């Protein structure tokens, strides 16, 4: 919350590493299917103007994985008496 | 590719086809000639998959009967909040709710039936009520009658508003098939919408206005004095009086300080002592997390966007080794049959009430609820007889879905294919474990009983001659009382009073306290896991042999309503599966019986009672540990010693629970002669009748016929069910009104 | 008198049963009454003898109204039964009964020329003839009609139009005499004067009726 | 350009609404939605982009209606006792209301509804049946409801008297303009709303604030964080 | 409306509207005269 606190530092950490992991291969998504790997997708919603398949969505989608991942580990950094 | 279809004005409100009693099928299109014609006008009303053979006029349908009876519950709830409006002491119970009764039915003088008007205290007159609704609204902040007036307005303009909903969608704009058939999409907006959005918005109001009410009340102050909750809402000088966290101002929740929101949101697992209730605080951070756990869970299926996850991909994926196809065919089979879905609406729907039923009377989420003990032993009973009759009708759909909607091309070697495949072995081993279950129970207490009898106390399966302690639910209630030792130390205290700890009192009567287990309960314990091992039984071979047997080769060609095949093969009388599930729906009224005898019993000896400055002492002395071992003991210690209230209620407010009982004993016995006898015997009668009005020439033109087998059946049944349910309705209402 | 007639609705599709041959047929009917010929023609002597009641019960309430507020000495148009029978030669009881004696020959007369159109005027009563014969559906005539101004069908028709718009407007008088009486409890010339007092401030929603004050604030 | 255009959309819209930036991404103005005869569902596009303009319109009137008070009350134009907050004129009694008015709220509220209920109801008709307001006689002013085959754009003598848009350009370019004033508003009223119910001012209050004090008054301050 | 009274004209809609003619004509009955056994003028 507070800028400069370390819960933003990491949480702003989380949210930029789901989202570098979303643009190149890694995390799965829109473009992104079957279990064990990642294949390629049709691109279901115009990227406008991002290259590869980056669209609404999937910002949508991996930011709130990435505020969700953020508050998990504040919480449990707070319960262990860490940051 | 998920998207909105609807066909517009598929048919025209027209008061045509209410003329025509019987429309919706061509056999009773025809028009009658016999009084079996009208029965089945009003048996095939909702057999929808009867009447056509097209899934979406199904499905439209059924999503327009689901709106209808959404309205008639709110016309149900506004009802009930309108009688707490105006016909109630809801004022009068706020001020003291440990001495003035909650009564919210009132009658009108006629016929000396104003002497059911009891004095329930609080200067009102009327029948004492069993819902728990005055504890509902004091959980929900509701004060003045005012609130309960704007509340039954405003269900009975969601009823009209859902009433005009179900016209609108089925004449005006009614869904296609491919609406309905997106099951993913159905499941998303569910678990988001339906479930975690109105757990959130229920969360909410137990923050801002339920909590700082309840808080007001358990100080004592006068509720005329208590703020309204919209001066909670909008001012925050009182909200940061009552909880200086509120001073902050939603800076703990987005800057992640969430410990901040400790005092209002607490962990304090337990029963409040003040009400002898839950802690709002605690059902507040448990509905939020239960809301954000459901929006989680709603962003699980792919819908248009891609990510998600298929449901068929993951039923298809799931195959092991010893299973064949596993999984394989059922994503095509929950998509088309709305019969295998109502399967398993009703079970899950059923199984959940009777946890409801056992958590509501474990931990008492309401205040002032633990104390009314009539309260909590209606609710328990309600709960726990609804959850069996929605088991057992998930049987008889499933049952349905078998014998109807059952493809085997699309069954080839997938699990319904082997279930079918052994479902001999499947039924001979659940008859050996119900025969063994039964045996080493019932035998157990005859045992008991005989040795009672032969004056051999030492030879009992008592607590004092031979110890058969349950030592694993004794372990585990050992365990849970240490839960917040080790394994969950952020609660203050255990999670519920029964594992352990003391006593809870509120007003001078004992909210909870611990419970103790001994023989008797293990007894009884596995009476109930026979009867419903029976139950089980019964269903599912009514299920398995649905389609075929060994007796009947061709059962699915009979249909699943069929009384019998004649007295062919030595004689194949209720072998259908809908005769299946009419008998084992006495199997469940007596299992459910025989559990609410356990829980009436059990809690009027160890749980229930007065506090003083001795001890506590219970309403029937704790007679459990050593009468509820024999059949003779709930015979004399639990039936004749009890009822005696019922049977001397004549003359007082609670006459009408007694003319209920002996009602409810009539209908039980007038059941027999349907379910005993058969149709010829009643036939003839008939026709001898036939003649004497044909004498007097007043013979109708609608020649009467006898009920058919499966219409006596389902009468006899019926009325055999209602007269138990009232027995055991007055009896309890009774014993619990007079001595509670 | 028909077709292209100006209706409760402008752009509102008619009714069938309402071609617009009957006085006041604007095609209003949400519910769909009248469909029948006869149900039709019950609607129609209903809707006319309600009419000449509201009329006459309007008028004379605002006649003994407006005499009060003048200064004569009449009640008001409510609880006016109460000082009625009190200073009344004829009590309860008695003057009902009377009442309804004198009423059943009209009211039974009424509905049997509904039922049999002219059957009435046959002789039966007193030697009438060419009288008590229903010229119309709800419209009798004859002796009830004694100037005729009813003989012209263009007269007839006009004065049919304002007396059935003349009656609803009259029924809508009346259920604001008691609406507006039972959130003032005063004379309605007393909330008419008031309403021409102060426009601005007295109305419908300073009563302390209709509108619910609960925060007051 | 296509503002977010979501792909897959384009499919059963074209070029022909005023806006239309491709936008749709669950989907509601595709024929398929609620296909038949007769009056059908809600999510229909004639009544889709019925109500869309309507609420551009009554979005802009309430933004107009909101800056306009607190702006000429800022300065001389209006008078301090007349420059309530928008929500404090008696729209909301728990938020404020404007005593000294020449009837009582609730007295306003039925003259409003009356000549509201006659002008949405001879909307409603004529969106129902074309031109059909203008037949029925009505004061003498049903020449002035003669409508046209597009009910979002009746004109008329009334609606349009100045005429704008003689060409087929200019009629595109005013719908395009209007409806893009429109959303904006919505959007404006939207944001209105909120900085109501969290800072309890009004909207340019807000825009001083966060004029004077960019990180100190904004939407992170708003709700107690830094 | 025929339609309608033809499903009012319904043996269960007339057996319903004898059930709360004769119910409410012993209600009343009961109550003006309040619990009467024998029959004496
Ligand atoms: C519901 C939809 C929104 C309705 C309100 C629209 C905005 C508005 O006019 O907002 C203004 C009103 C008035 O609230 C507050 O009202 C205050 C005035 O109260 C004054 O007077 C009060 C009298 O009791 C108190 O004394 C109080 O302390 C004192 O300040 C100030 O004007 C504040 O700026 C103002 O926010 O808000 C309110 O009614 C707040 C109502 C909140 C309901 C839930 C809204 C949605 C929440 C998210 C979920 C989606
Ligand atoms: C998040 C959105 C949402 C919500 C809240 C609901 C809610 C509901 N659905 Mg629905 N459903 C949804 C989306 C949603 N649906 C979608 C997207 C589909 C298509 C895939 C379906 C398909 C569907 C079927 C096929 C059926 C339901 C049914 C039901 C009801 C279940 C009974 C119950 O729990 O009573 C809860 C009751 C209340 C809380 C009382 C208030 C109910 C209000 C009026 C509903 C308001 C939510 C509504 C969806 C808003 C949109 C409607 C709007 C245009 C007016 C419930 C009202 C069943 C039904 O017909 O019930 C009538 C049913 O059989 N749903
Ligand atoms: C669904 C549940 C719910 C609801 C309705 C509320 C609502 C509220 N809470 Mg609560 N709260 C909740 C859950 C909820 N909360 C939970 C789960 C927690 C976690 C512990 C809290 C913790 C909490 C605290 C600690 C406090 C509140 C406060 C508040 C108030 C501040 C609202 C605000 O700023 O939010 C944001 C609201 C908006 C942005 C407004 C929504 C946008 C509007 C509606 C747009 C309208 C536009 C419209 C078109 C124009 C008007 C139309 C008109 C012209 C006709 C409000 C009454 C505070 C309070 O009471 O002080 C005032 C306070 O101190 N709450
Ligand atoms: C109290 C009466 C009674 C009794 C004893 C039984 C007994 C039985 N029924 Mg049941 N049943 C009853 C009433 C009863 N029924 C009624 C009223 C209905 C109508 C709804 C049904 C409907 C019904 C169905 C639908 C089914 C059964 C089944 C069963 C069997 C389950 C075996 C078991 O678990 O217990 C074991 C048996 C006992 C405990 C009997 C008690 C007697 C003593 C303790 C046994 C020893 C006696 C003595 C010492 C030996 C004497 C030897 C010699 C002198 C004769 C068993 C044969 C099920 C079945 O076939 O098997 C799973 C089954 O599917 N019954
Ligand atoms: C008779 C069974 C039973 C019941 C009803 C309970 C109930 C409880 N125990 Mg206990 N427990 C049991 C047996 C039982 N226990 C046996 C042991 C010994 C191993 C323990 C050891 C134990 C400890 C050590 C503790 C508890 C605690 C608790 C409480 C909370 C537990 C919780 O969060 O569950 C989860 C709650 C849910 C609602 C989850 C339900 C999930 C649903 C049913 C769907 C499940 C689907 C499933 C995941 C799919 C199967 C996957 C599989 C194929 C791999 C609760 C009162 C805790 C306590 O003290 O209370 C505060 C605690 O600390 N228990
Ligand atoms: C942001 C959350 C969200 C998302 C992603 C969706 C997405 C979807 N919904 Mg749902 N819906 C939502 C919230 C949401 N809805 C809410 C809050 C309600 C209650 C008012 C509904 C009520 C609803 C119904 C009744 C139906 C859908 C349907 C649909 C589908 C296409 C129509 C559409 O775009 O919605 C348009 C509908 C809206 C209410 C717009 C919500 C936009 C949010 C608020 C932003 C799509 C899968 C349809 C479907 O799946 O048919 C098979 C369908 O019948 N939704
Ligand atoms: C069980 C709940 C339920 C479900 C699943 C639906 C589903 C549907 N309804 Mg229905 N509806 C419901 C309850 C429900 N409705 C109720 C309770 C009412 C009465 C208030 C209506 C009144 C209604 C009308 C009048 C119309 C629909 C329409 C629709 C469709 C539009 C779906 C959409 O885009 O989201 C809903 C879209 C929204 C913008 C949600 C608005 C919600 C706010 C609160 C209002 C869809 C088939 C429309 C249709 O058939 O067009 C295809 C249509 O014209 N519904
Ligand atoms: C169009 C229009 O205005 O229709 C307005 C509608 C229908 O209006 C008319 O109705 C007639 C039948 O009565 C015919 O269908 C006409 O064609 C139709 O225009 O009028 C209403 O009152 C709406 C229905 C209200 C009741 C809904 C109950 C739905 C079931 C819930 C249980
Ligand atoms: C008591 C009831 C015993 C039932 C034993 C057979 C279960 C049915 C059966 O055959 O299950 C076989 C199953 C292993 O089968 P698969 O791993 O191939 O099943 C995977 C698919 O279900 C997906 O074993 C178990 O579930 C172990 C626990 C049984 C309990
Ligand atoms: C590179 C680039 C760029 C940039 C971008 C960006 C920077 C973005 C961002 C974005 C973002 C940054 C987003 C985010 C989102 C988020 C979200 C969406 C989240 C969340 C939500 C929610 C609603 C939540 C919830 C919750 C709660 C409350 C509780 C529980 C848990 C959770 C967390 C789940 C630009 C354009 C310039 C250019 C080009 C490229
Ligand atoms: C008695 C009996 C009959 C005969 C029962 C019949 C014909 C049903 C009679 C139902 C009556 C007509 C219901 C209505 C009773 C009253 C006339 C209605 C209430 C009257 C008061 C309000 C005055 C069967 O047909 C039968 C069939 C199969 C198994 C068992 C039996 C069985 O036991």
């Amino acid at each position: 919350g507070f800028i400069g606190s370390p819960t933003n530092l990491i949480m702003v950490a989380s949210t930029g590493a789901c989202l570098f992991a979303s643009r190149f291969g890694l995390a799965p998504s829109v473009r992104k299917v079957a279990q064990p790997l990642k294949l390629a997708d049709r691109e279901v919603i115009q990227t406008t103007g991002d290259p590869a398949g980056f669209t609404a969505t999937d910002v949508l989608a991996m930011g709130a994985a990435g505020h969700a991942i953020g508050v998990g580990i504040v919480l449990g950094l707070k319960g262990i008496g860490q940051l | 590719k998920v998207k909105i279809a609807v066909d517009r004005n598929p048919v025209e409100t027209n008061f045509e086809k209410w003329a025509k009693p019987g429309h919706f099928s061509r056999a009773l299109a025809k028009g009658p000639n016999t009084t079996t014609w009208i029965w089945n006008l009003h048996a095939d009303a909702h057999d929808f998959d009867n009447h056509t053979s097209d899934l979406e006029e199904i499905s439209r349908k059924v999503f327009s009967a689901h709106f209808g009876q959404l309205g008639i519950i709110l016309i149900w709830l506004s009802g009930m909040y309108f009688h707490g409006a105006r016909f109630s002491n809801y004022e009068g119970w706020l001020s003291d709710p440990t001495h003035i009764k909650p009564s919210a039915q009132v009658v009108w003088p006629i016929v000396g039936q104003e002497i059911l008007n009891g004095d329930v205290g609080g200067g009102f007159q009327g029948i004492q009520i069993t819902s728990g609704f005055f504890q509902l609204w004091r959980a929900s902040g509701i004060t003045s009658e005012l609130q309960l007036y704007s509340t039954a307005i405003g269900g009975l303009v969601l009823a009209a508003a859902c009433f005009f909903a179900g016209w609108f969608h089925y004449h005006k704009a009614a869904p296609k098939l491919e609406w309905f058939q997106n099951v993913e999409s159905m499941l998303n907006h569910h678990l988001a919408g339906l479930l975690g959005l109105g757990s959130l918005a229920w969360a909410g109001h137990q923050i801002h206005v339920s909590l700082p009410v309840n808080k007001l009340l358990d100080a004592g102050v006068d509720p005329k004095e208590i703020p309204l909750p919209h001066e909670f809402l909008l001012n925050q000088s009182i909200i940061a009086d009552l909880y200086p966290s509120f001073s902050k101002g939603l800076a703990p929740f987005f800057t992640l300080n969430w410990a901040e929101y400790s005092d209002f949101l607490t962990f304090k697992g337990g029963l409040n002592p003040v009400t002898g209730g839950l802690w709002l605080s605690d059902t507040a951070h448990h509905h939020l997390a239960i809301a954000v756990l459901f929006l989680v869970a709603g962003h699980q299926y792919r819908t248009n966007w891609g990510i998600g996850h298929s449901i068929k991909d993951i039923l298809e994926s799931h195959k092991g080794p010893f299973t064949g196809n596993g999984h394989a065919g059922l994503y095509e089979i929950l998509t088309t049959s709305w019969h295998a879905q109502l399967a398993i609406n009703l079970a899950l729907f059923g199984s959940l009430s009777i946890i409801v039923a056992h958590h509501m009377y474990a931990m008492p989420p309401y205040p002032y609820l633990a104390t009314d003990y009539g309260t909590q032993l209606s609710l328990f009973t309600h709960h726990m007889w609804i959850g069996g009759f929605c088991v057992v009708g998930a049987g008889a759909h499933a049952a349905i879905f078998m014998v109807r909607d059952y493809d085997p091309t699309n069954n080839y070697n997938n699990l319904l294919d082997r279930v079918i495949r052994h479902r001999d072995a499947i039924i001979s081993h659940l008859n050996w474990v119900s025969i063994f279950l039964g045996f080493h129970s019932f035998g157990l207490y005859i045992h008991n009983d005989t040795m009672s009898a032969l004056g051999r106390p030492q030879d009992m399966f008592s607590d004092t001659a031979i110890q058969l302690q349950p030592v694993f639910a004794q372990w585990i209630q050992n365990t849970h009382f240490t839960a917040p030792q080790l394994t969950a130390p952020n609660a203050l205290a255990a999670t519920s009073l029964t594992w352990g700890g003391d006593v809870v009192a509120v007003g001078g009567k004992v909210a909870m306290m611990p419970i103790a287990l001994g023989t008797s309960d293990f007894l009884v314990h596995h009476i109930h896991a026979f009867t419903i091992h029976v139950t089980v039984l019964i269903l599912l071979k009514g299920v398995l042999f649905a389609r075929s047997s060994r007796l009947i080769p061709d059962k699915a060609n009979l249909g699943f309503r069929f009384p019998c095949d004649g007295p062919g093969r030595g004689g194949t009388c209720q072998v259908s599966a809908w005769d299946h599930v009419f008998l084992g729906l006495f199997w469940m009224y007596n299992s459910l019986s025989i559990v609410i005898f356990h829980f009436s019993w059990k809690m009027q000896s160890d749980v229930w009672g007065t506090v003083t400055d001795s001890g506590v002492s219970h309403i029937t002395g704790g007679n459990f540990a050593q009468s509820a071992n024999t059949i003779n003991g709930w015979l004399r210690d639990f039936l004749w010693a009890q009822s005696s209230q019922v049977i001397q209620s004549y003359g007082s407010a609670l006459s009408a629970y007694g003319l209920m009982f002996l009602g409810a004993h009539f209908v039980w016995a007038f059941s027999l002669m349907f379910l005993f006898s058969g149709r010829g015997y009643w036939q003839e009668l008939i026709e001898s009748i036939v003649w004497a009005h044909n004498k007097l020439r007043v013979a109708p033109s609608i020649q009467p016929r006898a009920l058919s087998i499966t219409q006596g059946r389902a009468v006899g049944v019926a009325h055999y069910l209602l007269g138990g349910i009232a027995t055991t309705w007055s009896f309890f209402l009774a014993r619990i009104i007079a001595v509670g | 008198a028909g077709a292209d007639r100006p209706l409760w609705s402008p752009g509102s599709q008619p009714p069938a049963w309402l071609d617009g041959s009957l006085a006041g047929d604007y095609g209003f009917d949400p519910l769909h009454l009248s469909e029948e010929p006869e149900m039709r023609k019950w609607m129609v002597q209903a809707e006319l003898v309600h009419a000449r009641w509201a009329m006459l019960g309007v008028a004379g309430i605002l006649f003994t109204s407006i005499a009060a507020k003048n200064g004569a000495p009449f009640p008001d148009w409510y609880d006016a039964g109460k000082e009625a029978i009190k200073t009344s030669p004829a009590p309860l009881g008695s003057l009902i009964f009377t009442e309804l004696l004198l009423f059943g020959w009209v009211e039974t007369k009424r509905l049997y020329d509904l039922r049999n159109p002219g059957s009435q005027g046959d002789g039966s009563f007193l030697g009438i003839t060419d009288g008590l014969k229903g010229k119309e559906n709800g419209y009798p005539g004859g002796l009830f009609d004694p100037m005729g101004m009813s003989k012209n069908e263009a007269s007839f028709k006009e004065a049919k139009v304002k007396e059935i718009k003349n009656g609803r407007l009259a029924m809508l008088a009346f259920v604001g005499f008691i609406a507006q009486h039972h959130a003032t409890h005063k004379s309605p010339i007393d909330n008419l004067v008031d309403h021409v007092a102060d426009p601005f401030h007295v109305t419908f929603a300073t009563n302390g009726v209709s509108v619910p004050h609960f925060t007051e604030f | 350009l296509y503002v977010g255009s979501d792909a897959a959309a384009l499919k059963y819209l074209d070029g022909t609404l005023p806006g239309d930036y491709g936008f749709d991404p669950l989907g509601l103005l595709d024929p398929t939605v609620s296909n038949g005869q007769g009056a059908g569902g809600f999510v229909n596009p004639r009544w889709l982009q019925y109500s869309e303009v309507i609420h551009a319109r009554w979005a802009m009137l309430g933004a107009a209606g909101c800056i306009a008070p607190e702006i000429l009350g800022k300065a001389g134009v209006i008078p301090a006792e007349t420059a309530v907050d928008w929500f404090r004129t008696g729209v909301i009694p728990p938020a404020g209301v404007y005593k000294d008015f020449w009837a009582d709220p609730f007295t306003l509220f039925f003259i409003e509804v009356v000549a509201i209920q006659f002008a949405e109801l001879k909307r409603l008709q004529d969106y129902k049946n074309p031109g059909s307001q203008s037949r029925q006689y009505f004061l003498g002013l049903e020449g002035l409801f003669k409508g046209s085959d597009n009910p979002a754009y009746p004109g008329g003598p009334f609606f349009n008297f100045a005429n704008f848009g003689k060409t087929e350009a200019e009629m595109k370019k005013l719908k395009l303009n209007e409806i893009k004033n429109g959303r904006l508003a919505m959007l404006a009223m939207f944001g209105y709303g909120a900085q109501a119910v969290i800072t309890g001012d009004g909207p340019f209050d807000n825009l001083l604030a966060h004029l004077a004090d960019p990180t100190g008054a904004n939407l992170i301050t708003n709700l107690g964080g830094k | 409306m025929k339609d309608f009274t033809t499903y009012l004209s319904t043996a269960p809609v007339v057996g319903l509207g004898w059930a709360i003619f004769t119910s409410g004509l012993l209600i009343e009955i009961n109550r003006f005269f309040p619990d009467p056994l024998v029959f004496s003028f």
